[PDB]
């Protein structure tokens, strides 16, 4: 049996994210780290098979053979890291794999400037969504407490070519009541969140 | 409401054999939304209808691939390649595209099959029967075609008349066959002063009638 | 396994009204139509409306408005249908048919299931459960025949089945006649080995619901 | 390496399906495991060389066969709603104790197919408060009601696929949450530069590539029949 430590582990940006792996078969000799990428698959990304440390870019393994305890140190922690990261154990050439410790690496939003936009569809301008973006990382977003507003948690995207990186939710609904303004009420917002006025008809 | 004619109200056909049923409508049978919706259902002996082919010419899952319907405006068809013992029961054409939806009277298919002669069983008044002072007298005319078949009762050998009662069932999906069964009423009494009872089978199967008889009462 | 029960059949006078429901099993009951058609004895089909369950939407056969009213009930994926002041040619068997089309789909105009029918009579005359005497398999008995005489009652129908459901083949279980008495007779055979007879169980069981009447009689040569 | 097919795969409640598995790395040891949540990744069948196959911890409903060295089939004999989940396939040389996985099969099994529907794809333009506030233009893509949960959404500037500027939603929303049928919704960003968003020859869409039924399949609802297809909705810039 492979146990693993509890996830999500949220971890700023530039940060270690620390992972810890027991196993109960003493008899084991070969221990690895798999990352999984949300609907993706399991990919191999570490394997150790004596005691002390192994490092591999910012990956560093870590067996202790005699307390049965696999770590895995991810230094300076990019939102690029996000993802399960699953530990298998085994003793000769069947794989034991844990369920998994997921890790959310928040960006580091150093100019923040939150506010809630509305975006009309393309096709259609009575159609449209609420997009409150440019958040701290400090900003959770709460799911939709009504059934037909639907409210999407926050999203990491990175301008690559800019460095830049920001935060971003949407919210939609097609009830009458449904506005900008009160579409993320349900979250504990910036007081200074910016709601611009909506184009008028 | 529009009226659905189906055309034959009966038809019989030998097994392999194609069969072809016309449905007419009253009125041109497509919806606004462009869909035709003229369908036929199959209605087997002793059971619910039972969906064959909707809109037109869509078969149904499961439905066997001999089964296919066409048409437009008016005249709508369904068609069976070769027909199969299974296939007998009543067709009926609907017309769900304008309410009230509407069906055709329903065509009964028969499967013309080889003469068969029935076999006849003769049942005595069971005892706990006659101690209520009634006595009833079971006559089976098991498995025969064609449906054509006269069953007298007689009793010391005495033709009986408006004494008895008869009911035939539908033709069977496996042999294509039917059978018939007859109860000869009497009252215990009558029943007490008699010792031959009989009943006497005529049909196409049989050169000369058969008699099944028991003696007691 | 898409199933659909109907309430069993009852007499009603003249003037009164029925509510025959139908349950439904192995599928979301609010995803589809859930149609009333019926038919008189040796008669053709007859629609009468719908109910859609998701939202209550009705539509009906002119021919019953006013008599007719179909309802449902989501907790215990049940419809009914209400007909009122019930004439004589009212008696039928009364079916509830699915619509094929999910959630709102146009394919609703086409049924895919269908419960076993309710059978309505439409009479004065009382209800009478019936006497279930056997016919013994003969002495002189190949192939023996036997079965079972349900015998005086009101009204229409008696279900007979052999041996639970277990025996099937050779089964012939023929219509009802009309006695001088107001009253239904039938009988119900099966044609089973002679060799048989000695070893093998015969039951007849036999369901008359109007009367509440439930017999399983056991065929025996004498 | 390790080669999967289908990607996606949607079953009917009693239908028979092969997941194929292949790899051309000379490897004796491949094996089938799922993925639920809750759940790890539990070992179904494993093949220790060509000719062998030995029960996994769950093989229940589960046939493999292992006739060559590169193929490891997984045969679901009658499929049933509990089968729904991902499955990976997985090769080890077996003589390095290293395992390599296979991209992986999404399967649901539905007791009915008119639970299937393709998403409604919509593209929504940038704010102009967003545009003058930020200098920054956020596209936002919508699929909507689609069941089941397989789709891949792609972003498409000037007819080539962008990746930077983009975050689509890890996992969609369920419509009708308390419903285990619910259709779902899924949301993407693509953000540009104010500048690029006004420039009127740039042309941007969203694609949504939904795994469905397939041409073969039986239908008899009026809606067209749920297949695989790509939905898609399109913006072009605009010097407003
Ligand atoms: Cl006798
Ligand atoms: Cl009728
Ligand atoms: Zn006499
Ligand atoms: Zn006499
Ligand atoms: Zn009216």
């Amino acid at each position: 049996e492979v146990e693993q430590n509890s996830g999500p582990l949220s971890v700023p940006e530039g940060a270690i994210a620390s992972l810890n792996c027991t196993y109960s078969d003493r008899g084991s000799q070969s221990f690895f780290w798999y990352r999984q990428y949300s609907g993706k698959s399991p990919e191999l990304i570490m394997s150790i098979y004596s005691n002390g440390d192994k490092e591999d870019g910012r990956f560093t393994a870590q067996l202790n053979k005699a307390s049965q305890y696999v770590s895995l140190l991810i230094r300076d922690s990019q939102p690029s890291d996000s993802a399960t990261y699953l530990c298998a154990v085994t003793t000769d050439s069947k794989l034991q794999f844990g369920a998994g410790t997921q890790v959310v690496v928040t960006p580091d939003i150093q100019n923040p400037d939150p506010a809630v936009y509305q975006l009309r569809d393309s096709k259609s301008s009575d159609k449209s969504v609420c997009l409150f973006t440019d958040f701290d990382s400090q900003t959770n977003v709460s799911q939709s407490k009504d059934s037909d507003v639907y409210i999407t948690d926050k999203c990491v995207l990175d301008m690559r070519s800019m460095d830049f990186k920001s935060n971003s939710a949407v919210a939609w609904s097609n009830k009458s009541d449904f506005a900008c303004a009160n579409a993320f009420n349900n979250s504990i917002i910036p007081e200074d969140t910016f709601f611009p006025s909506p184009e008028s008809s | 409401d529009i009226v659905m004619t189906q055309s034959p109200l009966s038809l019989p056909v030998t097994p392999g054999e194609p069969a072809s049923i016309s449905c007419r409508s009253s009125q041109r049978l497509v919806h606004s939304n462009g869909n035709t919706y003229l369908h036929w259902y199959l209605q087997k002996p002793g059971q619910s209808p039972r969906l064959l082919i909707y809109r037109v010419s869509n078969r149904f899952p499961g439905v066997p691939d001999r089964f296919s319907g066409s048409g437009s405006g008016t005249d709508f068809t369904l068609k069976i390649s070769r027909v199969e013992a299974e296939d007998v029961g009543v067709y009926y054409c609907s017309q769900s595209t304008h309410v009230p939806y509407t069906f055709g009277q329903g065509t009964k298919l028969e499967i013309k099959r080889t003469v068969a002669a029935p076999s006849v069983f003769i049942f005595p008044p069971s005892d706990e029967q006659l101690k209520s002072g009634t006595a009833s007298v079971v006559c089976l005319l098991n498995n025969f075609y064609p449906r054509e078949a006269k069953v007298q009762w007689k009793v010391d050998n005495a033709l009986q008349s408006g004494n008895s009662q008869e009911s035939v069932t539908e033709q069977d999906s496996k042999d294509s066959t039917y059978s018939l069964s007859s109860t000869l009423t009497l009252s215990k009494a009558d029943y007490e002063k008699h010792k031959v009872y009989a009943c006497e089978v005529t049909h196409q199967g049989l050169s000369s009638p058969v008699t099944k008889s028991f003696n007691r009462g | 396994q898409v199933q659909l029960v109907q309430s069993g059949a009852e007499v009603k006078k003249p003037g009164a009204s029925v509510k025959v429901s139908c349950k439904a099993s192995g599928y979301k009951f609010t995803g589809f139509v859930m149609h009333w058609v019926r038919q008189a004895p040796g008669q053709g089909l007859e629609w009468m409306g719908f109910i859609n369950p998701y939202n209550d939407d009705i539509q009906s056969n002119e021919r019953f408005r006013g008599r007719v009213t179909m309802t449902r009930d989501t907790s215990i994926s049940t419809a009914y249908m209400e007909l009122s002041r019930l004439r004589s040619d009212d008696t039928a068997v009364y079916y509830c048919a699915r619509g094929n089309g999910y959630n709102f789909d146009g394919a609703y105009r086409f049924f895919d299931f269908w419960g076993q029918g309710t059978m309505v009579t439409v009479s004065s005359a009382s209800t009478k459960g019936p006497s279930v005497f056997p016919l013994a398999p003969s002495s002189k008995s190949g192939t023996a025949a036997l079965g079972c005489l349900v015998k005086d009652y009101f009204p229409e129908p008696v279900t007979v089945s052999w041996n639970s459901g277990a025996l099937t083949s050779g089964v012939h279980t023929f219509p009802a006649v009309l006695q001088s008495s107001g009253l239904y007779s039938l009988s119900s055979v099966v044609t089973v080995p002679s060799s048989s007879l000695g070893t093998q169980t015969y039951i007849c069981n036999v369901n008359h619901k109007p009367s509440n009447t439930k017999v399983d009689k056991k065929v025996e040569p004498k | 390496g390790v080669t999967q097919t289908p990607k996606f795969q949607v079953l009917k409640t009693g239908q028979s399906m092969t997941l194929q598995c292949a790899q051309d790395m000379n490897h004796e040891y491949m094996s089938w495991y799922r993925q639920d949540p809750g759940m790890g990744l539990r070992l179904i069948h494993y093949s220790v060389g060509a000719g062998i196959t030995d029960q996994g911890e769950v093989p229940n409903g589960y046939n493999v066969s292992r006739s060559t060295t590169e193929d490891f089939p997984l045969r679901l004999l009658s499929a049933a709603p509990s089968q729904t989940s991902v499955y990976f396939c997985a090769s080890r040389p077996g003589l390095r104790p290293e395992q390599y996985f296979g991209p992986g099969t999404r399967l649901t099994v539905t007791e009915d197919l008119n639970k299937v529907f393709p998403p409604e794809v919509a593209v929504f333009e940038p704010s102009e408060a967003e545009i003058s506030h930020t200098q920054k233009a956020t596209l936002v893509c919508l699929a909507t009601g689609f069941y089941p949960d397989h789709v891949e959404l792609s972003w498409w500037v000037n007819g080539k696929e962008v990746h930077s500027g983009v975050c689509t939603d890890p996992q969609p929303l369920k419509e009708q949450p308390a419903l285990n049928d619910s259709r779902y919704a899924l949301s993407s960003r693509l953000r540009v530069s104010a500048t690029f968003w006004q420039d009127p020859r740039n042309h941007f869409r969203c694609q949504v590539q939904f795994y469905g039924l397939s041409e073969n399949d039986e239908w008899t609802q009026d809606r067209a029949k749920p297949v695989t297809q790509i939905v898609s909705a399109e913006a072009w810039g605009r010097a407003d």
